[PDB]
RNA sequence: GGCACCUCGAUGUCGGCUCAUCGCAUCCUGGGGCUGUAGUCGGUCCCAAGGGUUGGGCUGUUCGCCCAUUAAAGCGGUACGCGAGCUGGGUUCAGAACGUCGUGAGACAGUUCGGUCCCUAUCCGUCGCGGGCGCAGGAAAUUUGAGAGGAGCUGUCCUUAGUACGAGAGGACCGGGAUGGACGCACCGCUGGUGUACCAGUUGUUCUGCCAAGGGCAUCGCUGGGUAGCUAUGUGCGGACGGGAUAAGUGCUGAAAGCAUCUAAGCAUGAAGCCCCCCUCAAGAUGAGAUUUCCCAUUCCGCAAGGAAGUAAGAUCCCUGAAAGAUGAUCAGGUUGAUAGGUCUGAGGUGGAAGUGUGGCGACACAUGGAGCUGACAGAUACUAAUCGAUCGAGGACUUAAC
């Protein structure tokens, strides 16, 4: 199982062998460090704590500068683990580019939703709207909490409130092609998140 | 999007004849009925033309039997073969969503030759 | 596109004139129909000379579309009109002859005989 | 994205085009901190249409800049001292022509201001 | 939408922790002052770093 | 229904719109025993709440009837669920009528027409977000997952098969293969929707002295398109593949009862149930965890206990902002600099601008020229504004054991 994560840039339309249209999302993947290998019997788990995106010193605090100094490698943002690895995989601190992944794979897909602001309950749950006529002042609003005899509200009731920005799984997208010389990812259908945010690319679940 | 028109280059069909929002081009289009391909010849006056690299597309539409045929064309598919402009027209505008509902000589009065 | 209540004019020599849905026949379920689907349909309206009547119950597939029907080439269609044909049991089209353009998503499905009268496809 | 400022938005075009031209008299105008960043994305604009010099360009400063005169005794229409004062002093500058230094919050309903000023 | 009963002054004063605004920051010119909130110029000289514009 | 123990110094009725959840005597799906079970399709009794539970016509109605469907269109509890959420249609005010009763005045679980449904959320509740302290030194991070939530449904066709079965008619069980419905989660690149500082056309009047060319107002004056963002009716994905013990059943060895017998000993098999696999929040899991990498082991008082003043790692006040956002928070950044605006080059959108020349009586048309205009979308460029500074912030408690 390996994961090179990456921000995607912008949508694309992609058609090969067949005539049929495929819907395409962009990657920046690659490259990718092992800063850190876990080990069970000492970390008590197995993982690799791969980075992205390498950056500045003035943006890096100094204890950070000192977990990369291990891996021999710039100081870097983002980290994630990626269980469960199959060990040894690779030596500490080897570079990946995307060489993983071929067209056929299927991959699993998950990062950080687009925040949607603040909302109101049929955007957040889908519930219908109240009628917009017949003297009725009722609409949008959630409605009735429900029985009188508990005498309270069920935990759990929906209520309007803020949505997006929490992470989200989207199981078994598939890659349509591979560009290692520009590090890109050209992975089949729509991919959740905003705009240059991180996303991971973790191999989906077989069979 | 200079990364994104890198990408976009190389499906990127530069055999295609340069034409006119308000023109009669005639695509041609493979049908696989299974197993010979037959070639569907489709005149007709162009509407749309939205912008987008490959994603780029355009309204075709012909009157047939009495009626009318929306057959929408992406600029860039490998289907298409070859395109023929019959006729180029004078457009005031860029988008003719109006000329379908006027049957049907006002719809020709559109279509002057150029 | 095709809601509940909503006429259909006819587009074969059935000898009805309008045909208004009643229900799509697809899950318990879809109200939404394309191209292809089956739904039995009401006779608003029909010609004085033909075997269908006024008020009939029959089912009828759909062959042309106001909203455009997708492709996986990504291509599209939709007809400036509405139509349907009517069909009872057996899918035989009751129409000796189908008016104008007929959409080529009926091919896919083993609807192929009606594909064969049809003056186009498109 | 642009800021509202709770104005009606025909109202909005006609907030922007009296500050354009308020300028252009005063040199130096102090208003709100919120409407200050929002004045320089438009007045910047304007004093790029006058570089050219064109007679078409001209005409568009009429479309903002109102028909009010400017220096006494020289009679020069509002929209006339860009192409014979301004764009002459900014030959060579290209953008940034709009610091605007913030000031302290005013006392009347708790609203900060800010200095907006050509340089 | 009737409270059902007057509130006690312990939930009351709970209520003030929270209501009371923070302090502005601030710092000494480096003309003449005293003093100068961050990023905004001050009343008196009215210098900024360094240049007098009034 | 009975009784009159809650409430007639107020418990607002019925049916809906809203959202639900609970219980099974289970409508469907999955597991089966017996059939007057050939197959197909059913009948009946046992396992089972996991999920799914219909669109309309009539009526204020529940109910019921009817139409078209569906794997099925199950009941009931929750103040015959929910009016400090909504609907007033039905009863249950004042008006008016019909029929009937009453001398009358009026009355009628008889009917018809019209008829003000008030309220700023204190607390407990629930949906979200912070400020504090704790977690025996301060930090930057990455996570183990006690616990908790979500997801949990199925139709058809193509095969084995026209085979098993049946005189025929009909027509599978099982194992595989593809395509949908309902619903859920995400993203716009297509299809579009919207898009009030985008573009174009156009009406009346007025303002720029008059022309040309524009501005103001009239719903953005109106009309035709549309960047970004926001969006589904659009797209992509989802419930997959499997284990652990079982329920009703099916059993294998054998006794109490020398035979026999699913069990009393001992070993199996067996379900959309339960537990996990799948996804999500999560060490305030005061049981406060774990691992990685940093700062050092100060300066002053008080003999001790303990308390102050600076600082290191780091962080904040303030400021440029958005992939974030009601406000906090979050993230991208703060001059060995691309954070925002502007300036240039593009993409996209609207599309032949102004000026000039030419043809035409004019109105206009053509040429100069894919021109002109461009709000949020990109690529560079310090041209401007992110100044100058300040503040918070550790000296590692006492024991025992291994060293």
């Amino acid at each position: 199982t390996k994961g090179i994560l990456g921000r995607k840039i912008g949508m694309t339309q992609v058609f090969a062998e067949n005539g049929d249209l495929i819907p395409v999302t962009v990657i920046e993947a690659a490259p990718n460090v092992v800063l850190q290998k876990k080990t069970a019997e000492n970390d008590g788990y197995e993982a690799i704590q791969l980075g992205f995106d390498d950056k500045r010193e003035k943006l890096s605090n100094k204890p950070e500068k000192g977990h990369v100094a291990k891996a021999e490698t710039a100081p870097k943002r983002f980290v994630k683990e990626l269980r469960g690895v199959e060990m040894d995989a690779y030596e500490v601190g080897q570079e990946v580019k995307v060489e993983i992944f071929s067209a056929g794979e299927i991959v699993d897909v998950t990062g950080v939703s687009k925040g949607k602001g603040f909302q109101g309950a049929i955007k957040r749950h889908g519930q219908s709207r109240g009628p917009m006529s017949h003297g009725s002042r009722y609409h949008r609003r959630p409605g009735s909490m429900g029985p009188v005899d508990p005498n309270r509200v069920f935990k759990g009731k929906l209520l309007p409130g803020r949505m997006g920005g929490e992470q989200i799984t989207v199981q078994n997208l598939e890659i349509v092609k591979v560009d290692a010389e520009r590090n890109l990812l050209l992975i089949k259908g729509n991919v959740p998140g905003a705009k240059k945010s991180l996303i991971t690319v973790k191999s989906a679940v077989k069979s | 999007q200079k990364l994104i028109e890198d990408i976009t280059k190389e499906q990127l069909r530069t055999d295609l004849p340069a034409f006119r929002p308000g023109d009669t081009l005639r695509v041609h289009v493979k049908v696989v009925e299974g197993n010979r391909e037959r070639i569907q010849i489709f005149e007709g006056v162009v509407i749309k033309r939205r912008g987008g690299g490959i994603s780029e597309t355009f309204t075709v539409r012909k009157i047939s039997y009495g009626v009318g045929v929306e057959r929408t064309f992406p600029v860039h598919t490998p289907k298409i073969a070859k395109i023929e402009v019959v006729r180029y027209g004078k457009v005031r505008r860029a988008k003719l969503y109006y000329l379908r509902e006027l049957r049907g000589k006002a719809a020709r009065i559109k279509e002057i030759r150029r | 596109m095709i809601q509940q209540e909503t006429r259909l004019k006819v587009a074969d020599n059935s000898g009805a004139r309008e045909v208004l849905t009643i229900k799509v026949l697809g899950g318990s379920g879809r109200k939404t129909a394309n191209i292809g689907d089956v739904i039995v349909c009401t006779v608003k309206q029909a010609t004085p000379g033909g075997v269908v009547k006024k008020g009939e119950v029959v089912k009828a597939v759909i062959v042309r579309t106001k909203s455009g029907a997708r492709r996986s080439d990504g291509s599209y269609i939709s007809f400036d009109e509405n139509a349907c044909v009517i069909i009872r049991d057996d899918k035989s089209p009751r129409g000796t002859r189908i008016f104008g353009p007929v959409a080529r998503e009926l091919r896919e499905n083993n609807f192929m005989k009606i594909v064969s009268l049809a003056p186009e496809v498109i | 994205s642009y800021r509202k400022l709770g104005r009606t938005s025909a109202q909005r075009k006609a907030m922007l085009r009296d500050l354009t031209t308020d300028l252009i008299i005063n040199e130096r105008i102090e208003t709100t901190e919120t409407r200050a960043k929002e004045l320089r994305s438009v007045v910047e604009k304007m004093i790029t249409l006058g570089k050219r010099g064109d007679l078409h360009a001209r005409r568009q400063a009429a479309a903002y800049i109102r028909n009010e005169v400017a220096n006494e005794e020289n009679n020069q229409d509002a929209l006339q001292k860009l192409f014979s004062d301004i764009a002459t002093r900014y030959e060579e500058r290209q953008g940034g022509y709009t610091r605007i230094m913030k000031l302290g919050p005013r006392r009347g309903d708790g609203a900060p201001m800010a200095i907006i000023e050509l340089v | 939408a009737v409270p059902f009963r007057r509130t006690s002054k312990m939930k009351k004063r709970l209520r003030r922790t929270h209501f009371k605004l923070n302090v502005p920051g601030m710092t000494e010119c480096p003309s003449c002052g005293e003093m100068k909130l961050s990023h905004r110029v001050c009343k008196a000289c009215g210098s900024y770093n360094g240049k007098d514009i009034n």
